[PDB]
This record gives structure tokens, C-alpha cells and sequence, in this order.
């Protein structure tokens, strides 16, 4: 099975029916984590010492999972949203999209 | 000093390209933690890999040593 990466994931505002208050942008890449989270870890800086001892117990013990696949690092965007009055307001918004995926 | 960085490495390339190759890979692997055990006392990824070669080898039922090459 495919190991931990990232994969695209575009979303479609209108799709979602958030195209209703968010003016721009139409959507945007979000991506997404998924794939398998074998030993070795540690060929990745972005696990962790708990992820490394859980896959070492996983090992010995099948009822503990193996870690899994999630972003490790995010970025933000920016979106114009209807304000008061029909006020287009521009907005940061956090770790909106997908820039590392690491097994934790 | 603990050069397990490169032993995960060369492992996981290894496997990516491809039981009898994967358990020449696991050797590799046992050999190169061997290697650099003296500066990695106490290193917790160390530790881990050295498990995990062995819990590998077990699975598979890997030889510790790899084939000889017979008389012609
Ligand atoms: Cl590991
Ligand atoms: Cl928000």
C-alpha cells in the first residue's frame, strides 16, 4: 500500500454551496494526507519519538495502531467574503492548505 | 555522531525498487546499525531500528548471514 504523501484536493465553493459568502476565491488546492505509516519512520524529521515508540509497540501489539498520516505543516489563504452593506472583506484564513504530511 | 539518519535512508531506498531481496535489504540494514552502534548509545531511532530489523527478519524468516555462492 501507497505510504504517507500528499494528494490533490481542490475545493469547489459552489460544490459546497460556500460560493454563497465567499466572493473569491471560486475554491482552492487544499490537498489532503493519506498513506500507509511503515517503520522506519525516522527516514522523515517531521515524525515524532511517540509515533517512532507507538510503531515499535504496534509491532509487538496489533490492538495499538500504527501513527498516521496528517499534515504536518499548513499554510493559509486569503478570501473575499460579504460583509455588511454588500462589503467585500478580505480575510486571512490559517493553515487552509496542505504544504507536508508526516506519521504521527 | 548516530549516523541512523543514513541507515533509514539507504533502507527505504532499497525497498523501494523491491522476500530474498528484501531480506539482503534487512541485512544491509542490521549491518549499517552495527556500524554506527558506538555513537548511537543513546539514540531512541537507534533503538527502534534495531528493533524493528529484527521483528522484520522474523517475519519473512530472513537469514542472519545471506547466501554463499556454491562450488562451481
Ligand atoms: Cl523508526
Ligand atoms: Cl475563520
Amino acid at each position: 500500500k501507497s505510504s504517507c504523501k500528499r494528494h490533490p484536493l481542490y475545493v469547489d465553493f459552489s460544490d459546497v454551496g460556500w460560493n454563497d459568502w465567499i466572493v473569491a476565491p471560486p475554491g482552492y488546492h487544499a490537498f489532503y494526507c493519506h498513506g500507509e505509516c511503515p517503520f522506519p519512520l525516522a527516514d522523515h524529521l517531521n515524525s515524532t519519538n511517540h509515533a517512532i515508540v507507538q510503531t515499535l509497540v504496534n509491532s509487538v501489539n496489533s490492538k495499538i495502531p500504527k501513527a498516521c498520516c496528517v499534515p504536518t505543516e499548513l499554510s493559509a489563504i486569503s478570501m473575499l467574503y460579504l460583509d455588511e452593506n454588500e462589503k467585500v472583506v478580505l480575510k486571512n484564513y490559517q493553515d487552509m492548505v496542505v504544504e507536508g504530511c508526516g506519521c504521527r | 555522531q548516530c549516523k541512523i539518519l543514513r541507515c533509514n535512508a539507504e533502507y527505504v531506498s532499497s525497498t523501494l525498487s523491491l522476500s530474498g531481496g528484501l531480506c539482503r535489504a534487512l541485512r544491509s540494514y542490521a549491518l549499517c546499525t552495527r556500524r554506527t552502534a558506538r555513537t548511537c548509545r543513546g539514540d531512541l531511532a537507534f533503538h527502534s531500528a534495531v528493533h524493528g530489523i529484527e521483528d522484520l527478519m522474523i517475519q519473512h524468516n530472513c537469514s542472519r548471514q545471506g547466501p554463499t555462492a556454491p562450488p562451481p
